[PDB]
């Protein structure tokens, strides 16, 4: 139920996806270049014997599962994660990883403070 | 006459109801504030008369979606309560709304409509 105040760390030339979206995880409603969500539209969708609720619109297993897409959504999905969410990093195309340490991060709370375990990865080409 | 004074009462109430929300989110002891500010709200093309409140009304649903982000309780009061009280006051003050070209931060939105309420209150008490 507890959300990371912060987003997961960025790696140069790497993308962090997820395998299980924990009950609590929310997904921004973000439209393509040139598109604006409807007026009085949802800013984001949310997860809730447990599935999502709300839907996006644009105009010029203990967890929920990868939501289906919507018309004219921006290519790049955007989530925010509750604690215990593992987010897995992968390198871009044209690059290659070295994993000089673990290639994942975890929303953790320590004495009341949300943090992401620093992943250890970088990509050459 | 009397109509104007009852109107500026309703404005005072709407205005404090907004004042408290935006103090409760524009505080440093709010962690999630950044995550809120990340969302953009459609802004009125201009707000000078009461009908323009439609625009505010329209953004009311996204706005509560922002407040539900904070999961403690600076106030301690279902966000639906504030939002619905404010909605009722808005209806007590049906029309077509044109927005600004660009969206803006939750802070920016609320500054705008708070300034608007105090604007209109100062306006009426003339004569």
């Amino acid at each position: 139920a507890e959300l990371c105040d912060d987003d997961p760390p960025e790696i140069p030339h790497a993308t962090f996806k997820a395998m299980a979206y924990k009950e609590g995880t929310m997904l921004n409603c973000e439209c393509k270049r040139g598109f604006r969500r409807i007026k009085s539209g949802s800013l984001y969708m949310l997860c809730t014997h447990s599935s999502w609720d709300n839907q996006c619109q644009c105009t010029s297993p203990g967890h929920c599962r990868e939501p289906p897409p919507w018309e004219n959504e921006a290519t790049e999905r955007i989530y925010h994660f509750v604690v215990g969410q593992m987010v897995y990093y992968q390198c871009v195309q044209g690059y290659r990883a070295l994993h000089r340490g673990p290639a994942e991060s975890v929303c953790k709370m320590t004495h009341g403070k949300t943090r992401w375990t620093q992943p250890q990865l970088i990509c050459t080409g | 006459s009397s109509s104007t004074k009852k109107t500026q009462l309703q404005l005072e109430h709407l205005l404090l109801d907004l004042q408290m929300i935006l103090n409760g989110i524009n505080n440093y002891k709010n962690p999630k504030l950044h995550l809120m500010l990340s969302y953009g709200f459609y802004m009125p093309k201009k707000a000078t008369e009461l009908k323009h409140l439609q625009c505010l009304e329209e953004e009311l649903k996204p706005l509560e979606e922002v407040l539900n982000l904070a999961q403690s309780k600076f106030n301690h009061l279902r966000p639906r309560d504030l939002i619905s009280n404010i909605n009722v006051i808005v209806l007590e003050l049906t029309f077509m709304c044109e927005y600004a070209d660009e969206t803006a931060t939750i802070v920016e939105f609320l500054n705008r409509w708070i300034t608007f309420c105090q604007s209109i209150i100062s306006t009426l008490t003339a004569a």
